[PDB]
């Protein structure tokens, strides 16, 4: 059973947000 | 299924207690994370011009079309209902299974959303972009579950559902009030926020005041006044309570007061009514759009209804609608009040707040009503609690229809949800302050 | 014969309103101030997040 704190959850949410931004940016650059 | 249930992230319980200030800070951090996640558009979306099939689910689920939080609080509600049914039909394994079923229903709902017809044409997207959107919504639902667990294990004041719903409604109201978005259709730059529009019109140009008050195509200042009035009225009616003078018998020296609030079920009637009506709306839209006289009776969708059961459930669009169709307004008001009363009276027996359950709680803890015997404790509760619940539901429905008729900002259901959830957070504030 | 059930419901409800302690000036002001603070916090955090993310949405998309 994996256990995390609140700070790991915050960091993982921020990493997901950043990953979505980089996915959009890579899509924009590849399209152009 | 044990390995499958245990292969899931979980938040460590705070063995050491957390002060109220840190709980508030973590609640604010979770709120900020959800707010950022509900404004980030999804990747791979081809088009967002079609009508929203689940537009009526947005307020109740605290969602935003096209963003990561488009499913919203759906995983939490679905998992909770699924395991409530499972428990009815027959310890951390329970939480693990709840998380697993929430993820499964999140995958299913994401598949339905992608295949619904929005995001452009799924066939043109291909199995790649659709799968990528499914992964994004899966991770968003996992984040929602993690944030709800963060708020419920002890790091946060309230639950995730209530906080997210209240935050979405409050953000919608404040945006409609102060949005700096400019919209023009041949009449100059008209600001989309009512107060900012008032300032802009006063600076640019009496006529400005009347335009800012009766601006039909945009948020009004009269609508803001109605919203403030509904806030005040709902707060005043939420302050209503019945204080039962009680003592202790099992152990002496404990004195206290037992309040039976008028809004005995705080927002559960609103949540149940909104979920039922919005589900009916979604089913009616999908059924009429896809492909019968009975379907027409379920509602002649045209997007607002122009006939049918869903029309009779819909609030009147204007005073002219009531004038031309008084029967529709009467049926709508009657259904609101009756559904609220019936849902509250059902919930007080389902959620273990029945007069019998409260009497058993009094008897086990050794609580006795002052001036009344121990045997007749249930009788006074039988006199008070059922009427309290029924009239609380009826008053909630009356406030909702009053706010809808006044054209309040954020809808009557939204305003009632916001006020009730904020009052729950206020009573949490006072509880943690006194403790 | 639903007249009698309805009459009993209305009479008992109005009696319940009579016994219920309606909030006074100080309690109403305190609860309204708390609700206003909470609503302002939530709505303005959401408002500022949306304003921050509008140019970001324009740039990234």
């Amino acid at each position: 059973g994996l256990k995390v704190g609140p700070v790991p959850v915050l960091v993982m949410s921020l990493l997901f947000i950043a990953s979505v931004f980089m996915l959009h940016i890579w899509g924009k650059y590849t399209r152009s | 299924i044990k390995p499958f249930c245990v292969i899931l992230p979980e938040i460590q319980k705070p063995e050491r207690k957390i002060q109220f200030k840190e709980k508030v800070l973590w609640t604010a951090i979770t709120l900020f994370i959800f707010l950022v996640c509900c404004q980030i558009p999804l990747f791979g979306i081809m088009s967002s011009d079609s009508a929203d099939p689940f537009y009526w689910m947005r307020v109740i689920l605290a969602s935003n079309r096209g963003t990561l939080m488009e499913l919203g609080i759906s995983p939490i509600v679905t998992s909770g209902l699924i395991m409530q049914l499972l428990a009815g039909a027959k310890r951390a394994l329970f939480n693990g299974a709840q998380k697993l079923f929430g993820m499964i229903i999140t995958i299913g709902q994401s598949i339905v959303y992608v295949m619904t017809g929005m995001y452009g044409d799924p066939s043109e997207m291909g199995a790649g972009i659709c799968l990528l959107i499914t992964i994004q919504l899966f991770v968003a639902g996992l984040i929602v579950l993690l944030l709800d667990e963060l708020l419920q294990k002890g790091y946060g004041l309230g639950s995730g559902i209530s906080l997210f719903i209240a935050t979405n409604i409050c953000e919608t109201i404040v945006w409609k009030a102060f949005s700096p978005t400019t919209v023009n259709t041949g009449r100059g730059m008209e600001f989309e926020g009512a107060i900012i529009a008032l300032f802009h019109l006063l600076a640019t140009r009496v006529r400005a005041l009347r335009e800012a008050f009766y601006r039909q195509n945009l948020p009004n200042l009269m609508n803001l006044i109605a919203t403030i009035f509904v806030f005040a009225v709902v707060i005043y009616f939420q302050g209503f309570r019945y204080e039962l003078p009680i003592r202790s018998t099992k152990v002496r020296g404990q004195i206290g007061i037992y309040p039976i609030k008028l809004f005995y079920t705080s927002n559960i009637p609103i949540i149940l009514q909104s979920a039922l009506v919005s589900n009916l709306y979604v089913i009616s839209q999908m059924l009429s759009a896809r492909f019968n006289l009975l379907v027409s009776l379920l509602g002649t969708w045209s997007a607002y209804p122009v006939g049918g059961l869903c029309y009779y459930l819909s609030p009147p669009e204007s005073f002219g609608s009531v004038l031309e169709d008084p029967v529709h307004a009467v049926v709508y008001i009657v259904f609101m009040l009756g559904s609220c009363a019936f849902f509250s009276k059902t919930w007080i027996e389902v959620s273990g707040s029945s007069p019998r359950d409260i009497a058993k709680q009094f008897k086990d803890q050794g609580m006795v009503i002052n001036g009344k015997r121990e045997t007749s404790i249930y009788r006074e509760l039988k006199k008070i609690i059922p009427t309290a619940a029924a009239f609380g539901g009826l008053c909630i429905g009356a406030l909702s229809v009053l706010a809808d008729f006044l054209g309040a900002i954020g809808s009557g259901t939204g305003i009632l949800l916001a006020v009730t959830i904020i009052y729950q957070y206020f009573e949490i504030f006072v509880k943690e302050q006194s403790e | 014969q639903f007249v009698e059930p309805s009459r009993q419901f209305v009479k008992d409800s109005i009696r319940l309103v009579k016994r219920c302690t309606k909030p006074d000036r100080k309690e109403f002001q305190k609860i309204a101030m708390a609700t206003a603070i909470g609503f302002a916090i939530m709505g303005f955090i959401g408002f500022f997040v949306k304003l921050i993310h509008i140019p970001i949405n324009n740039i990234i998309v």
